[PDB]
RNA sequence: GGUGAACAGCCUCUGGCCAAUGGAACAAUGUAGGCAAGGGAAGUCGGCAAAACGGAUCCGUAACUUCGGGAAAAGGAUUGGCUCUGAGGACUGACAGUCGACUC
RNA sequence: CCCGUCGCUCCUACCGAUUGAAUGGUCCGGUGAAGUGUUCGGAUCGCGGCGACGGACGUCGCG
RNA sequence: CCGGCAUCGCGCUCCUAGCCCGGCAUCGUUACUUUGAAGAAAUUAGAGUGCUCAAAGCAAGCCAUCGCUCUGGAUACAUUAGCAUGGGAUAACAUCAUAGGA
RNA sequence: UACCUGGUUGAUCCUGCCAGUAGUCAUAUGCUUGUCUCAAAGAUUAAGCCAUGCAUGUGCAAGUAUGAACCAAUUUGAACUGUGAAACUGCGAAUGGCUCAUUAAAUCAGUUAUAGUUUGUUUGAUGGUACGUGCUACUCGGAUAACCGUAGUAAUUCUAGAGCUAAUACGUGCAACAAACCCCGACUUCUGGGAGGGGCGCAUUUAUUAGAUAAAUCCGAUGAUUCAUGAUAACUCGACGGAUCGCACGGCCUUCGUGCCGGCGACGCAUCAUUCAAAUUUCUGCCCUAUCAACUUUCGAUGGUAGGAUAGGGGCCUACCAUGGUGGUGACGGGUGACGGAGAAUUAGGGUUCGAUUCCGGAGAGGGAGCCUGAGAAACGGCUAC
């Protein structure tokens, strides 16, 4: 099958290696998991070396994503693949990958943010004297859906976890956007 | 191949076994252990080879499944048993206490102790550090794992543990002056007094010892192993009090002995 | 910025930027300050690789590789590659049979960091560290011009 | 004007024509044009005549040689439609704005 | 003493038209078994929900 | 055959650090050379051992050779590459004259 | 034992080869052969082809027994008591063994490294919450082999169907606190809170934060880490957190009720460490050949970035970009009647030649290619295709 072997390769010199094994299983490949991004949720198990599973996920609508900023990490629900840092047909097809970048609810985070008698209202003024909130990701929230970086390996792990985008990240990969 | 190997070959046997060449083609194969399988004997060559009890493969199975060879204040029924450094093997039918450890031309003694030395033994630890919840612990050569660690207990140290408390009652701190011996290579056997520990960055530790003599060598790490704080070791020696003679000096250990009788 | 050069936003794994609660000095690594590893060995992180915004995750001082295994000295043979060289460890070999030596040698892939400055024929002095690609498995530590 | 490398062929616009004696029928033999099962030059003095190949892009290209060629050798692959992506510019005040007919 | 041509016998190798021939490989292209992974698919087979109906039926629960 | 000394010995704060004081860090490379470690056994060399010798083998030998003693199962070699310590004669490389020196 | 002897000449002194001389744990063969000890034996040619038979199966007191047997034999209540053949389940069959075809920095040797990984098992340590509105556990499913019976097929450990009956096979599903803390949070008094009640094992992934200094009250490791590890927010249609099996009985009544109970084990789940290892991997080293001087690169060549895949690093593969990598210190290419090494023969020293072979490593099972199970296989005394 598929094979990560250095033999079919060439050698550094650039002459060809002649063959002394037949291929092995520990240098085996798999075929990729092309994970779409649809509502029919779709993770299957696979056996692997050791005889532990792995989650290959064939297709994702909901993950899950941090805030880092204000540290909150709320489940979510994808809305699309915009930008994929080494293939644009990655994301004309919406293929879950990591370091992909999708677009989220911006529902949990909204009511999320909402939050944070007496007891209440004054820990509101102990807060809310603190708020930046930078107007990047404020109009995006008027927009009514995050950019958010995937920062985990779907098909390896069967999730699409990941980060919002703040800062030179977020104005760079905005910047590129347009 | 494709996968472990089962069968041991007589001549691939540890040079330290002493098991003869014509003596068959295989030979025991110790058995995944607590100890290093290189650095073992297993408990047919205790029993058959040494102690001569049996004479046969099946005679040591039977006294193996008799239950009565009991090992580190537990019996083991397997036969190719991984025994090696300061484990005590006892007997209860011969009320019979013994303890493995190295004699100065690189081999393995069985070492009578009467009972009070041999409700405990003393290893190595190979290092400390925490787990889970934060709960710190330290490994041993001997596999051993010890959570709780007494806060000054580093690593390369040696720790005394009953087999009833199975816990640690006192420790020897691997540093400059204590007396050592060799586990490993061709200064094994020999017991000495560390006399210098130099390191550099990013290799092996070296130990310098001095034997109780005049004799000076030195050696890795993972080969030495405290014994006592001092000179003074808390482990009864063998026949030779840890120090290897040159072959000149035992010629005339012999021929004294003959010309004395 | 300059060193963001590439279709991706080059950053450095387990270190967040725009964070709230930030200061310039907790340590290195964290709270928005750079990362960077003295990888020992007496050898020295280089001033600019403190102060340096290249982003790079093969560098052993500020990226992800840990140097261990044997360490060897050569010369910059060339520096026609991005962020790699070849160094050229010349020695001396022994022919038994005629009880002279004959000078051999070897030509190693070694990434450099931008940190370091090679120009050609540069004493260098390089660590071994993990498979990087196809031929390199040595990071450069220390260059002598 | 369109296709197209193109003053090729094919079709159209301005301008010019339907002028070549017409009616009926669709027999043989003709002149000009085609198509044929299986075989594939056996036909014949002779592959005469016809068929086949044919543009373009990518790869590959022998003997011999006057070292210039042979060479478009030979031998292969691809080509439509539609929806896209990328690269290549001009003018104005490492950026911003305006425009851009095309080629890959 | 001796050199070479020519004549004859035998051995060995050479050049040589023959689009020479055979064996074995390698590369490009054409075709492509089979397996693995994937999309639809749904032969049957599981509380046999409910009609409060007389071992049956349809709505059937999802797997 | 060598320790340590002094002479016209750039300093060391820190571990090794005297009954003010030996023998302390970092701030040019190598080769060569000494010593050390790690070095699989079998093979070879080589110690012990009367398998009757010998090739061999790793045994076996002595108690009153009466309910056990003493046991051995050594040691060497292992060029080249790697690690580590002492030397700096011999031999290569790099290089204080712009002083950007101490 | 660091050695020479015959042959160019009429004779001499040489360069020089030819022949002699000796060994081979080096094969064949020829002649011959009474004793003891020891012991290679289809490698060279054909990694050509194979009749036959065997070479891997497995049972403890301790997973499953009136399905059919043997021994005990019943006061005719209950056992299936004890021996268990068949069968299910589990484990091993990935070792052994045989050969040297392919393979010339490749395998292999010495030496590293994994902080870049998986590892049934051994050995040692370790494990709350299964839902109840965290205010002490809450219910037990049929079917399946062996057997009995009816059969097709010429047929094979080929094969359909009916009737039975289990689990440590399969599938469900009771849960041991103060909740330590974390976030919400009625009102009180004003709160720096009381807080009444509502959300929180272990594994998986993601993200935040901590994981401490320097001379005039800081606490783990490394030569080196955002390490070990902790807290947090979540997340999974969660693999898991024991419906298992043995004997020996033996203190004492709460309802004197096999009654309050209780130990020693067997197996098994998961985590960490250990070990058996593996897989990669660093440096240096291999025979002959220049009538093999350029090779690599559109289609992976060398590197970068991002990702995918792997147990894991990595052009192993994909997208984009750069124009690089090797070479007269011999690349690339070709030969090898070439597996590598430990080593063998011969040896004054130095060397020369060999090493298929019983020890280690690698590779193959007619030639290729592809996969199931499993911790471990690209297995061939396993399967699929040509
Ligand atoms: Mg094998
Ligand atoms: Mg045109
Ligand atoms: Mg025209
Ligand atoms: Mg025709
Ligand atoms: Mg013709
Ligand atoms: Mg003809
Ligand atoms: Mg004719
Ligand atoms: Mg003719
Ligand atoms: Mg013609
Ligand atoms: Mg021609
Ligand atoms: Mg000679
Ligand atoms: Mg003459
Ligand atoms: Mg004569
Ligand atoms: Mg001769
Ligand atoms: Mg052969
Ligand atoms: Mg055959
Ligand atoms: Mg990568
Ligand atoms: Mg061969
Ligand atoms: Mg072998
Ligand atoms: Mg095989
Ligand atoms: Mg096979
Ligand atoms: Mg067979």
């Amino acid at each position: 099958g598929i094979s990560r072997d250095s033999m079919h390769k060439r050698r550094a010199t650039g002459g060809k290696q002649k063959a002394w094994r037949k291929k092995r299983k520990y240098e085996l490949g798999r075929q990729p998991a092309n994970t779409k991004l649809s509502s029919n949720k779709t993770v299957r198990r696979v056996r692997v070396r050791g005889g532990n599973v792995k989650w290959r996920a064939l297709r994702l609508d909901t993950g899950n994503f941090s805030w880092g900023s204000e540290a909150v990490t709320r489940k979510t629900r994808l809305l699309d693949v915009v930008y994929n840092s080494s293939n644009n047909e990655l994301v004309r097809t919406q293929t879950l990958v990591k370091n992909a970048i999708v677009q989220v609810d911006a529902a949990p985070f909204k009511q999320w943010y909402l939050t944070h008698s007496n007891n209440v209202q004054r820990k509101l003024e102990k807060r809310q004297q603190g708020r930046t909130l930078d107007s990047h990701i404020e109009e995006q929230f008027s927009g009514g859906r995050l950019l958010a970086c995937i920062s985990s390996r779907p098909g390896q792990c069967g999730r699409a976890d990941g980060y919002i985008l703040e800062g030179k990240e977020l104005e760079f990969y905005m910047r590129k956007l347009q | 191949a494709r996968g472990l190997k089962k069968h041991l070959k007589r001549l691939n046997a540890p040079s330290h076994w002493m098991l003869d060449k014509l003596g068959g083609a295989f030979a025991p194969k110790p058995s995944s252990g607590p100890h290093k399988a290189r650095e073992c004997l297993p408990l047919i060559l205790i029993l058959r080879n040494r102690l001569k009890y049996a004479l046969t493969y099946r005679e040591v199975q039977s006294i193996l499944m008799q239950r009565h060879i009991m090992v580190d204040g537990k019996v083991r029924t397997d036969k190719t048993y991984p025994a090696g450094f300061m484990d005590i093997i006892s007997i209860p039918k011969t009320g019979e206490n013994y303890r493995l450890l190295y004699d100065t031309k690189g081999r393995f003694r069985l070492h009578s102790v009467r009972d009070e030395d041999a409700k405990f033994k003393l290893c190595k630890v190979r290092s400390v550090q925490f787990g889970q919840k934060g709960i710190p612990y330290l490994n041993t050569y001997d596999g051993r794992t010890i959570r709780y660690p007494d806060p000054l207990i580093k690593a390369n140290d040696t720790i005394k543990l009953d087999l009833e408390t199975n816990k640690i009652v006192d420790f020897i701190k691997f540093d400059v002056g204590n007396v050592v011996m060799v586990t490993g290579g061709r200064n094994t056997g020999r017991v000495g007094v560390i006399k210098n520990r130099e390191k550099h960055k990013g290799t092996f530790e070296t130990i310098h010892v001095e034997d109780a003599q005049g004799h000076q060598f030195a050696t890795r790490l993972g080969n030495v192993f405290t014994i006592g704080k001092g000179t003074k070791p808390w482990v009864s020696l063998p026949k030779g009090k840890g120090i290897k003679l040159t072959i000149i000096e035992e010629q005339r250990k012999r021929d004294a002995a003959a010309q004395a009788a | 910025m300059a060193e963001q050069t590439e279709k991706s936003f080059l950053k450095q794994p387990k270190v967040f930027l725009s964070t709230k609660k930030a200061d310039k000095a907790k340590r290195p690594g964290k709270a928005g300050n750079r990362f960077w590893k003295s990888v020992g060995l007496g050898f020295k992180t280089p001033r600019e690789a403190i102060d340096g915004t290249y982003i790079d995750k093969k560098c052993p001082f500020t990226g992800t590789v840990a140097i261990r295994g044997r360490i060897i000295a050569g010369t910059c043979h060339s520096a026609k590659m991005n962020r790699t060289i070849i160094v050229r460890r010349n020695y001396l070999h022994f022919v038994k049979k005629y009880q002279r030596y004959e000078k051999r040698h070897s030509n190693i892939p070694a990434h450099i960091s931008p940190c370091f400055r090679v120009k050609e024929g540069d004493h260098v002095i390089i660590g071994q560290c993990r498979p990087l690609s196809k031929t390199v498995r040595f990071n450069v530590l220390k260059v002598v011009p």
